C-alpha cells in the first residue's frame, strides 16, 4: 500500500479533493469513451 | 484515452463478482477515485454482457451530488475498467449494521438526498428498483450515494413487467404480477427509512410467503420509540396503491424532513 492511500496522507488528499473539487466534467467527461459495443472487441 | 498505466493503483476497497474495486490516483491530475475492474470472459461466459453495458449507459449519464459518479471508462485486452467517484466514508449498510439503527437527524438527512437523486433519476424516465442500504455509498462528509443501477431501466413509455429487487423492498404491484411504474421507488424510499430507523425492515418474516403476506397487506407495525412525524412519513411511502404514494417532491417537502435533515450539498467545481 502506498504512503498516499492511507492515513494522515489519505484523508489530507480526500479533504483537499472535497473542497477544492476540480473540473471533471472537462477533466475526464470530455475524454473520449470506447463505444459500449466494441468494450467485448478489441483494445 | 486511458490506460491502466494512467493510475496509482492504492489498494483493493472490495471484491465483487466480475473483478474488484481498487482505491486509485490519476496521475496527471492526482486526483483520486475508485477503479472497478471488470473481466471480459466472466461476463460473458456468465452472459451479462448486455445487462452490463445498460449499467453503465444509465449511470455514466447521471450528474447528482447523491448518485455516484462514472467519470469514464475504458477498457484493454482482458479488462473493462470503471473510473468511479471514490465514497470515503464507505458502506452505508456497514454503518447501519454497526449502529443498529440510525437516529432522526442521520435518517431525515438520507431521506432528502435520497428523494433528491431519486427525483433527478425520475425526471429523466429512470427506475431504480433497487433501493436498499447495501446500495449506497457515503461521501466526504456522509452523504448518501447511490452506488449500484443493477436492476434500473430507462422506462420512457411502457410501464415495466419485471419482478426486481430485494425480497424485503418488494412493492405489492411487484409480489401480484402486477404492472408497475417509478412508483415502486416511493415504495422501497419508505422501506429504507422505516429500516435507516429500526434497523429491520417492515415486513421481515422467516418465509418468502409470510413476507409476501405482509406485503399486501401492508401489515406495518410501528416500533414504540419512532417519532409522529417519521411514521407519518414511512406510512405516506408504504401505500398499497401507488398513485397514493407520497411523491419524491414531497419526501423533500415533509415537515418531518425539514425538521430534522442536516443535508450540506458538496463543493462543486
Ligand atoms: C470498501 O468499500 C468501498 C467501496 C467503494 C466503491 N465501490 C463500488 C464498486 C463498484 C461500483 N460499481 C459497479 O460495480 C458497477 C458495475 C456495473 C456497472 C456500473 C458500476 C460502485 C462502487 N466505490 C467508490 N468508493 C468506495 C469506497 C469504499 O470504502 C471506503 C472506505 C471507507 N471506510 C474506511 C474506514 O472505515 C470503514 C470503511
Amino acid at each position: 500500500i502506498p504512503a498516499w492511500a492511507s492515513g494522515n496522507l489519505l484523508t489530507q488528499a480526500i479533504r483537499q479533493q472535497y473542497y477544492k473539487p476540480i473540473d471533471v466534467d472537462r477533466m475526464y467527461g470530455t475524454i473520449d469513451s470506447p463505444k459500449l459495443e466494441e468494450l467485448f472487441n478489441k483494445s | 484515452k486511458f490506460t491502466i498505466d494512467d493510475f496509482d493503483i492504492g489498494r483493493p476497497l472490495g471484491k465483487g463478482k466480475f473483478g474488484n474495486v481498487y482505491l486509485a490516483r490519476e496521475k496527471q491530475n492526482k486526483f483520486i477515485m475508485a477503479l472497478k475492474v471488470l473481466f471480459k470472459s466472466q461476463l460473458e461466459k456468465e452472459g451479462v454482457e448486455h445487462q452490463l453495458r445498460r449499467e453503465i449507459e444509465i449511470q455514466s449519464h447521471l450528474r447528482h451530488p447523491n448518485i455516484l459518479r462514472m467519470y469514464n471508462y475504458f477498457h484493454d485486452r482482458k479488462r473493462i475498467y470503471l473510473m468511479l467517484e471514490f465514497a470515503p466514508r464507505g458502506e452505508l449498510y456497514k454503518e447501519l449494521q454497526k449502529h443498529g439503527r440510525f437516529d432522526e437527524q442521520r435518517s431525515a438527512t438520507f431521506m432528502e438526498e435520497l428523494a433528491d437523486a431519486l427525483h433527478y433519476c425520475h425526471e429523466r424516465k429512470v427506475i431504480h428498483r433497487d433501493i436498499k442500504p447495501e446500495n449506497l455509498l457515503m461521501g466526504y462528509k456522509g452523504e448518501l450515494k447511490i452506488a449500484d443501477f443493477g436492476w434500473s431501466v430507462h422506462a420512457p413509455s411502457l410501464r415495466r413487467r419485471t419482478m426486481c429487487g430485494t425480497l424485503d423492498y418488494l412493492p405489492p404491484e411487484m409480489i401480484e404480477g402486477k404492472t408497475h411504474d417509478e412508483k415502486v421507488d416511493l415504495w422501497c424510499a419508505g422501506v429504507l427509512c422505516y429500516e435507516f430507523l429500526v434497523g429491520m425492515p417492515p415486513f421481515d418474516s422467516p418465509s418468502h410467503t409470510e413476507t409476501h403476506r405482509r406485503i399486501v397487506n401492508v401489515d406495518l407495525k410501528f416500533p414504540p420509540f419512532l417519532s409522529d412525524g417519521s411514521k407519518d412519513l414511512i406510512s405516506k411511502l408504504l401505500r398499497y396503491h401507488p398513485p397514493q404514494r407520497l411523491p419524491l417532491k414531497g419526501v423533500m417537502e415533509h415537515p418531518w424532513v425539514k425538521a430534522n435533515s442536516r443535508r450540506v450539498l458538496p463543493p462543486v467545481y
